[PDB]
């Protein structure tokens, strides 16, 4: 009955755990997306972007996946490519955390390292350059704009939250990288299940481009340490229309918070999980949110961050 | 640090 | 509805994935115990050993957990101790993989490192020494003999296998460390669900003490690299009576197999997972097992093995 | 390597 034909189908069904040392009388609950193949929420879009591209005919046997990503999406696409028998090339600055170069190499990824001083843009340039060499051979999935990103969250992540809270969820707090998570979850709960919850996007105070944009202020991205969020631009897969509130969190507090999750709750989450919880804790301690059930996405697990600043 | 889509 | 009061309750419900490049016509399916809090099958016994000790009255507020373990059980007990508010001391040789010292330190564990040349026995001596200093303050949970180890597998791991295969499981293949997994799973399926399956214990060819014991030969343990199995003795929590077959696997093949799981199946499993699959593949390719559904326990995830020999 | 309960 419940046997997955390959690892890409085993995505999701991640659990909700109530926090004891955050929030007020258990109003803060976390969704542990570290409980996923490849250990992050991105396993969901890794799978669905491939599935959709197959259904569309844009991805077929023989064709190669090419994309730029220096985060969890590369690991997600790698495991999906391996599971379903696609060749994959990932471009990323030559400033990767070796372990990730090995993890990816171990997954069969053709690593193309670009110059670091170029950063992501360097890498995306090389990706598109490689796609240009034979557009018939290479397909780029484009996580920041590919609608299959938020769609998978609308079909799985959102419905899991609804079901596990028995529709009692009042607030969703999620860090924004591509925006896919908050977008899909919000669409699911507000539009499909019809409940007017509060959707809270989280971003680094160091690079608060969503806050600046919505305020009509000058957009000034900046460097930060909250891996997975703060892209420094507004991605196409962030639907600003469903965002009710934006909370900013600083890198040190995000880090301190992730450490508290481990030491105090026995929850092994990544830096961005600490950021999401710090924002949620702030809301949870406002009297306006006292009798509200707040669900916080924890995007990844902490062992992906041994030798960062977390440990 | 992370800038312009880096680390995602 | 489905919100866990703390992380210890979120154990289990791990998925089954069919292998494509092992077995014969999909007869080999794997159970991914890496999809667990603390990323290993031991999260199940970490939780239940604590729960049982609470129910027994042997563990109470104020009392401290003290135990010796240089593997996943320490990480499991650590996250459970953190989740439920217990202090914990773990003893282990001064030959740990730093990251594990940090992971444990991050989890709030009081690390007591012993001399390496003593190995485990050194560490257990120190554990019992510390318990002796105030037996009223310290409780040792004893994974190799604590019946709460196999019991949790009888109540969860076994029933999950039964349910997800719709009772069609014919063979269970599991590496033996404490023996808890194979013991509980076997008891569940054979005694509670009444199906006469084939229970296969797996051990290193380098230290085949179960095979030697059952053959009435001289027991000669040895060193090996398959982390998590091959304790070099027969543990009390291995019920030999339910073991139908014993398969031996060498360290290099276990390693090569784990690498294939990653590269070919997109499954991120640990060294002992490669061992279990290598044994299962051998059985799956015997005509006697051709129309039999073989379920293999994959005890842990591979990122717990970056900088071992796996990468 | 692992011996006598080591690594469990």
């Amino acid at each position: 009955m419940a046997i997955y034909a390959d690892n890409s189908y085993s995505i999701g069904n991640t659990p909700l755990v109530r926090l004891k040392h955050f929030g007020h009388n258990g109003n803060v609950v976390v969704k542990i997306e570290g409980r996923n193949p490849s250990y992050s929420v991105k396993c969901r879009i890794g799978a669905n972007m491939v599935w959709q591209a197959e259904k569309d005919g844009t991805l077929t046997k023989g064709k190669e996946i090419v994309d730029a990503t220096s985060g969890n999406t590369g690991i997600a696409l790698a495991y999906v490519a391996a599971a379903r028998g696609y060749k994959i090339t990932l471009t990323m600055p030559e400033t990767m955390s070796l372990e990730r170069k090995r993890l990816l190499c171990g997954l069969g990824v053709n690593l193309v390292l670009t110059e670091g001083a170029k950063g992501m843009k360097g890498a995306i340039a090389k990706a598109e350059e490689i796609v240009a060499s034979d557009p018939s051979r290479y397909v780029m999935l484009k996580q920041f704009e590919n609608p299959a990103n938020p769609q998978i969250h609308r079909e799985t992540t959102g419905p899991e939250i609804w079901k596990d809270t028995d529709g009692k969820v009042d607030v969703v707090v999620a860090g924004v990288g591509t925006g896919g998570s908050i977008t899909g979850i919000s669409r699911a709960i507000k539009l499909d299940f019809g409940k007017q919850i509060t959707s809270v996007a989280v971003e680094p105070v160091e690079s608060p481009v969503i806050s600046q944009t919505l305020a009509g202020e000058e957009v000034k991205p900046g460097p930060h340490k909250i891996q997975g969020i703060g892209a420094g631009f507004i991605p196409k897969n962030l639907d600003l229309s469903i965002i009710d509130r934006v909370e900013t969190v600083d890198s040190d507090t995000a880090l301190a918070t992730a450490r508290r999750l481990m030491a105090e709750e026995g929850i092994l989450a990544g830096i961005s999980s600490g950021a999401a919880v710090a924002a949620a804790d702030r809301l949870a301690k406002l009297p306006e949110f006292a009798d509200k059930l707040i669900v916080v996405i924890l995007p990844s697990a902490s062992e992906r961050y041994l030798s960062t600043a977390l440990f | 640090t992370f800038e312009y889509g880096d680390g995602i």
